[PDB]
RNA sequence: UGUUUUUA
C-alpha cells in the first residue's frame, strides 16, 4: 500500500485542477458546503441550483510576487462577478448562496525561499485609513477579479492596507484562527481551502454583501537564488460549489 | 423554577460540556495522525 | 402574607450574579436558529489554535519582520532567540493565546511551541529548543541549555518542529500577569550544527513560530484586560 | 480526566513532534510526546472560559446626563437634555467590545441594568425623588420629541419606571432579524456608491430614551444614567483575531492614524530574556 | 420569618410585566358571558382580510378616487401603476395590513394583493402584475418588469386576479418601518395587450387594489404607531 | 400558583392558540373553493 | 406576585448569621485539595496538647527560667509552687490552654497537669502535687495541701507525673475570665520528702511545668482575647 | 434548599464530628498505652 | 520478546 497526500485531483463540471506539492485540504470549520435545506430557509422561492454551469474553477489573473509585496485580498463572491455564468446569475437574482474551493497557486524552485499565508477571513470588514467613522465606498471593497493590492496606495474612500493590521485593526499572527493555509516554498506550491456559506441568513444578497474575503499574505518575503528574476506568480482560482440563487428578476445595475 | 413566561426571563445556561477543538484545530479534508508524516 | 426578613446587601447591583429578570417583550418570538459553521463553546477551544509569536520583537513599528525569527548561516553553538515565559506579556502578550490569557488571572496547564522552516529545501540545519524551568536564569548558552528540556530539531521534509511546555510548577496554578513566583521559565533556540544553505542562495531565512494551549490548560479568575482602552465613549 | 499519561522512553519512526503548520491544522501534541511524563488529572472542568460566562456578565454600555428642571421656554427638550435617546449598542465601550469581536456572529438574550444616581451641584435644600422613564424605542416608533409627550405615554412601547438612586432590571429577547447579531459586516445597505459600509441595521436593537416624570424643582438635579448590559444563553460563532488598535468608530473597524505600536518592543535583542 | 434578599429592579414599573395584584373588588361577579359573533383572538386573522389601497395616491385631499386605478383604452406597452413595498408606508400606510403592521416592528411573510376589474363586461383588457424583489430599481418598462415574478392577467368573467408576493428575503424578517436593508422591492402593473372598450363607451375604467397577509405572515416586537398623535389629553 | 381569591388577580392568559380567519375572510353562505370558479 | 411582610432586623447587618449569598465568581474553579498533614476540624483537639508554664512568672522581663520551677536540695516540708486556677489569667494566661480559653467565655472539664524532672538521674526526690478545691484558700503548708486533692510524685525512671484536676464545680460551667463565683480553686507542690543530689553536684535542678485539657474538657461563647491590641491598622 | 450555582454561596458546614486529637497529642511511632512504662 | 496497562 503506497501512494500520495501531496499528489491531488479536484475535478469540478468541465474544469480540473492536479497538484504534485499539495498540503491537506482545508475544509473551513471542520464543515463541508451544502445546499440549504427547508427548515433554514425562509425565502419561498424554489432556488435554480446551477450545477456545473457555475460549480467549476474559475482562474483568477496571477499576481507578482515581489520581495517588496505587501499581499493581495479578494472578496467573494465579489471576485467572480464577471465569471461566466456564475456572474450572470449572480446579478440575475436577489438572493444567492455558495460555498467555494479556493486554490492559490504558487511554484518555485527547492532554491527559492519564502511563505504565503492562504487565509480565509469571514465577514472581513476593512478599515477606512481616513479613521474616525469615514466610510469605506462600495467600489473599493468591490474590486472584482482584480481584488484588493496591500502594497498599493491608499485612495479617498478606500481602505486601510496595511497588511500588518490585516485592514481591520488585527493582528496578522492571530490570523491563522481563521481556516488557512500556508504556501511554503520549500514543502508546498499549493494551498487549497474548501469554504462553506457562512451568515447569519440562510441567504444573501451577493452583490451588497461579501461573505468571505481571501487573504494571500507574504510572510517569510520572496528569497529567489543568485541570478533569478525577483518575482513569482501568484495564480488564485476559485470554483463554487452548493451554489443557490432565488427571486430571479432583472439584472442588477451596481456602482462603476 | 421558573418565575416568568418568557425564555428570556431564565439564567445563564451555565456550560456547554459538548467541547470540540477539532473544528478549529484540525479543519483538513484527509486526516492528519499524530506521528504520522503530515505529507507523503 | 408570608413574614420575610431582608437580608444585608438586599437592593444591591452586583455585575456577576445571574438571576432572572422579567422580559420587557412577553410573548416575543426570537428569530429562528439556523446552522451557522465555526460554534464557539468554550475559549479553551480556540486557543488550542496555532498563532505566530511576534518573536523578533525588536522593529521601531510593528512589522511582520517581526514574525520572522533570522536564521544566519554557518553559524556554530550559537543563539537564535530567546524569551521569557510570561505568556500575558512581551512576545505573547500580542498573540490569541495571550489575549485570552490575559481576560483571566490564573493559568496552568502545558504550552504548545512551534517552529516552521522557510528556507530552501536544499538547505540544511539542525536547531535545539530549549525550556529553562524557573529558578535558573536564561541560558547564555547552549551546553547550558541542553541540561533543561529540549527538542533536537533536524529540518527536512516536514518543516516544522512541535515542542511542548510541560507543565513544570510547584503551585497548581502560575499567574497570567508577570509575577516572579509564578515565573514559567525561559525559551531559547540555539544552533545545533549550523544553516547550510545550498549554493547560489544568500542572506537569512527565517522561522516562523507559533504558541498555542494544550488540551490540559487551564484558565479561571476573569478581568478585564489592559489590552484595549478609551477616554471617550464611542459615538456612530 | 486525564490530564497528562505516563509515558516513558520513546524511540519510534512515528515522529509526532514532527509536522507540517503548512497544512493549516494545530497537531494535538502532548507533553507526553516530548518529555517522559506522569500521570496527572484536570480537576478543573473549563467553566469560566464557557461564553456565557466570558461574555455572560453585566457591563457599562451607556452612561447619560439628564436634567430634571423646569421645561418652561425650552423649544428642544432632547438638546435641553430634559431627556436623552441612546441608540442601542454594545459597541460605545471597548473593554465588552473587544470580548464580543472575538466572534463574528452572536446570538444572545439580554438583560439590562440602568443605574440613575443624582446629584445637586448647585444650592439645593433636599435630594428630590425623581422617577426616571426609560422607554424602549423600536424603529418605526415615535421617538420622543417633548420631555412629556403623547410618545411617553408607552401604549405599545415596553418602559420602565424606577426612581432615582435605585436600579431597574429587566430581560429582552434575542430582538435581531438574522439568527445571529453581526459583529461585522463585509456590505452595504445596497449597491450605492455611497451607501455606509458595516454599519448596518442588522445590529439595530432599538433606541432607549430616559426623562425624570418629575416636574420641577427650584433647584437643578442632574441625573447621571448608567446602562449595564447582560449576555444571558449566549451562542458565538467564527472566532477571530483579537482587536490590537483602539476604536474610533462604532460599528466601523476603524483605527486611528499614526497610531502606537502594540507588539511590545525588547530591552536588548531576540536573544534577549 | 423566611430571610430574603431583594434584587436590583425592585419596587420598579415595567409596563409589560404580567404579575397577579390584589383585585379591588373582593367577591364580585362580573356580568355573564354571551354569544357575541365576531370574537377576534390574533391579529393574524383579521390582516388576512382584504382592504382597498389608495393606490391613486395623487390627490390633493383623500378621495374616494384615491382607490381607483385609471386604465385607459387603446394603450399598448404601458404602466398602469408602480409601488414600493414598504407595507407600513406610502399607499400601504392606510390600509388595515400598514395598521396592524405599524404596530409590530418586524414582519416576514407572502402579501397578497389583489386587483378587481370594474370596466363594462363587454370590455377585453390582459394586463400584467409584475413583483420585482429587492436589489434591482423599480422597472421602467414591461420587458424589465416580466423578468421578476409576475401574473398575466386575463380580465373576463373572473374580475379579480390575486397575485401573492411570495416571501422574497434573505434575512428571515424585515422592518415595518423603511430600511433600505430591509426593502421588500416594488410592485407595478403593465397593459400586456391593452384595453379594449366596447361600442359607445368612453373615457377611464378603473381596478381595485387590496392587499391582505397570507396566513404565513409573521408580525413581532409590538411599538407604537405614527398614525395617531395628541397634544392635549382629550376630554368629554 | 395564584395567591389571590379573585379571578381578575390571576394573570393574562398567554395565547388563544385557537384561529380562524374564514369567519372574517370567507363569512359565505356558499362554499368557495380556492381554483374553482367563484361564480357560476 | 407572592404577598410579603417584612419582619423587623430587616436589613440588619449581623456578624454571626451564616446566610447563603450571591458569588462574585461565577463558574470558577477553586484550585485542587491535597493531602496536608495536620488537620484541625475542632479547638478540642489541639488543646489537649501539652504547652509549658511560665510558672516561674518572677522574672523583669520574659525569660526561659519564667518556666523552671526552682528545687532546692535539703528541704523539708516546703513549697515549691503555688497558682490559682483561673486557666484564662496569671501564668496560664500565655499557655495555648489559656490563649484558647481566652476565645471564649464559659469553661468547664478536667485539666490536666504535668511536671518533668530535669535534674540528675542520680538525684532523688519525692513531691506532693495538691489541688484545692475552691472555698478554701490557698494551702499554707503541706499537711493543709494534703488533705485535698493530691498526688505524691516519686522521682525516677519516669521523668514526669501527670496529675488531672478532676471538674470539681456546683455550677456547671465555670468564666474564663477571673470570677470570684467561678473560681477553680488552688495549685501547690510540696516536697513530700526533699531533693537528694548526687555528690559533686550542687545548685537548683528545675521542673518543667505543662497543662493540657481532659477529653472531657468544653468550651462555648466565643469571645474577642485581650491578649492582642492595636491603635493602627497595618500596613504592608 | 440554595438559591444559587456556585458552591462558595452556599452556607457554612457546622461541625466536622469527627475528631482525632492524637496526630497531636500522640504523634509518635511505637505505640505508647496509658499504664504501661513510656519507655523500656 | 529492549513491550504497555491493571491487580496483589
Amino acid at each position: 500500500c503506497g501512494y500520495s497526500d501531496r499528489v491531488q485531483q479536484i475535478t469540478l463540471g468541465n474544469s480540473t485542477i492536479t497538484t504534485q506539492e499539495a498540503a491537506n485540504a482545508v475544509v473551513c470549520y471542520a464543515e463541508w458546503p451544502e445546499y440549504l435545506p427547508d427548515v433554514d430557509a425562509s425565502d419561498v422561492n424554489k432556488t435554480s441550483k446551477p450545477d456545473t454551469s457555475v460549480c467549476r474553477f474559475y482562474t483568477l489573473d496571477s499576481k507578482t510576487w515581489t520581495t517588496g509585496s505587501k499581499g493581495w485580498c479578494w472578496k467573494l463572491p465579489d471576485a467572480l462577478k464577471d465569471m461566466g455564468v456564475f456572474g450572470q446569475n449572480m446579478f440575475f437574482h436577489s438572493l444567492g448562496r455558495s460555498g467555494y474551493t479556493v486554490h492559490v497557486q504558487c511554484n518555485a524552485t527547492k532554491f527559492h525561499s519564502g511563505c504565503l499565508l492562504v487565509v480565509v477571513i469571514p465577514e472581513h470588514q476593512l478599515a477606512s485609513h481616513e479613521g474616525g467613522n469615514v466610510s469605506v465606498k462600495y467600489t473599493f471593497t468591490h474590486p472584482g477579479e482584480r481584488g484588493i493590492d496591500l502594497s498599493s496606495a491608499n485612495e479617498v474612500g478606500g481602505p486601510v492596507k496595511d497588511v500588518i493590521y490585516n485592514m481591520n485593526g488585527t493582528l496578522l499572527g492571530n490570523l491563522l484562527i481563521f481556516p488557512h493555509q500556508f504556501i511554503n516554498l520549500r514543502t508546498n506550491n499549493t494551498a487549497t481551502i474548501v469554504i462553506p456559506y457562512i451568515n447569519s441568513v440562510p441567504i444573501d444578497s451577493m452583490t451588497r454583501h461579501n461573505n468571505v474575503s481571501l487573504m494571500v499574505i507574504p510572510i517569510a518575503p520572496l528569497t529567489v537564488p543568485t541570478g533569478a528574476t525577483p518575482s513569482l506568480p501568484i495564480t488564485v482560482t476559485i470554483a463554487p460549489m452548493c451554489t443557490e440563487f432565488s427571486g430571479i428578476r432583472s439584472k442588477s445595475i451596481v456602482p462603476q | 423554577i421558573n418565575y416568568y413566561k418568557d425564555a428570556a426571563s431564565t439564567s445563564s445556561a451555565g456550560q456547554s460540556l459538548s467541547m470540540d477543538p477539532s473544528k478549529f484545530t484540525e479543519p483538513v479534508k484527509d486526516l492528519m495522525l499524530k506521528g504520522a508524516p503530515a505529507l507523503n | 402574607g408570608l413574614p420575610t426578613t431582608t437580608l444585608p446587601g438586599s437592593g444591591q447591583f452586583l455585575t456577576t450574579d445571574d438571576r432572572q429578570s422579567p422580559s420587557a417583550l412577553p410573548n416575543y418570538e426570537p428569530t429562528p436558529r439556523i446552522h451557522i459553521p465555526g460554534k464557539v463553546h468554550n475559549l479553551l477551544e480556540i486557543i488550542q489554535v496555532d498563532t505566530l509569536i511576534p518573536m523578533n520583537n525588536t522593529h521601531t513599528k510593528d512589522e511582520v519582520n517581526s514574525y520572522l525569527i533570522p536564521l544566519n548561516a554557518n553559524r556554530q553553538n550559537e543563539q537564535v532567540f530567546g524569551t521569557n515565559l510570561f505568556i500575558g506579556d512581551g512576545v505573547f502578550k500580542t498573540t490569541l493565546l495571550g489575549e485570552i490569557v490575559q481576560y483571566y488571572t490564573h493559568w496552568s496547564g502545558s504550552l504548545r511551541f512551534s517552529l516552521m522552516y522557510t528556507g530552501p529545501a536544499l538547505s540544511s540545519a539542525k536547531l535545539i529548543l530549549a525550556y529553562t524551568p524557573p529558578g535558573a536564569r536564561g541560558p547564555q548558552d547552549r551546553r547550558e541549555a541542553m541540561l533543561g528540556t529540549h527538542v533536537v530539531w533536524d529540518i527536512g521534509l516536514q518543516s516544522t518542529i512541535v515542542m511542548t511546555i510541560p507543565w513544570t510548577s510547584g503551585v497548581q496554578f502560575r499567574y497570567t500577569d508577570p509575577d516572579t513566583y509564578t515565573s514559567a521559565g525561559f525559551l531559547s533556540c540555539w544552533y545545533q550544527t549550523s544553516l547550510i544553505l545550498p549554493p547560489e542562495t544568500t542572506g537569512q531565512v527565517y522561522l516562523l513560530s507559533f504558541i498555542s494551549a494544550c488540551p490540559d490548560f487551564k484558565l479561571r479568575l476573569m478581568k478585564d484586560t489592559q489590552t484595549i482602552s478609551q477616554t471617550v465613549a464611542l459615538t456612530e | 480526566t486525564v490530564a497528562s499519561i505516563s509515558s516513558g522512553p520513546k524511540h519510534t519512526q512515528k515522529v509526532p513532534i514532527l509536522t507540517a503548520n503548512e497544512t493549516g491544522a494545530t497537531m494535538p501534541v502532548l507533553p507526553s510526546d516530548s518529555i517522559e511524563t506522569r500521570t496527572t488529572y484536570m480537576h478543573f472542568n473549563g467553566s469560566e472560559t464557557d461564553v456565557e460566562c466570558f461574555l455572560g456578565r453585566a457591563a457599562c454600555v451607556h452612561v447619560t446626563e439628564i436634567q430634571n428642571k423646569d421645561a418652561t421656554g425650552i423649544d428642544n427638550h432632547r438638546e435641553a437634555k430634559l431627556f436623552n435617546d441612546w441608540k442601542i449598542n454594545l459597541s460605545s465601550l471597548v473593554q465588552l467590545r473587544k470580548k464580543l469581536e472575538l466572534f463574528t456572529y452572536v446570538r444572545f438574550d439580554s438583560e439590562y441594568t440602568i443605574l440613575a444616581t443624582a446629584s445637586q451641584p448647585d444650592s439645593a435644600n433636599y435630594s428630590s425623588n425623581l422617577v426616571v422613564q426609560a422607554m424602549y424605542v423600536p424603529p418605526g416608533a415615535p421617538n420622543p420629541k417633548e420631555w412629556d409627550d403623547y410618545t411617553w405615554q408607552s401604549a405599545s412601547n415596553p418602559s420602565v419606571f424606577f426612581k432615582v438612586g435605585d436600579t431597574s432590571r429587566f430581560s429582552v429577547p434575542y430582538v435581531g432579524l438574522a439568527s445571529a447579531y453581526n459583529c461585522f459586516y463585509d456590505g452595504y445597505s445596497h449597491d450605492d456608491a455611497e451607501t455606509q459600509y458595516g454599519i448596518t441595521v442588522l445590529n439595530h436593537m432599538g433606541s432607549m430614551a430616559f426623562r425624570i416624570v418629575n416636574e420641577h424643582d427650584e433647584h437643578k438635579t442632574l441625573v447621571k444614567i448608567r446602562v449595564y448590559h447582560r449576555a444571558k444563553h449566549v451562542e458565538a460563532w467564527i472566532p477571530r483575531a483579537p482587536r490590537a488598535l483602539p476604536y474610533t468608530s462604532i460599528g466601523r473597524t476603524n483605527y486611528p492614524k499614526n497610531t502606537e505600536p502594540v507588539i511590545k518592543k525588547r530591552k536588548g535583542d531576540i536573544k534577549s530574556y
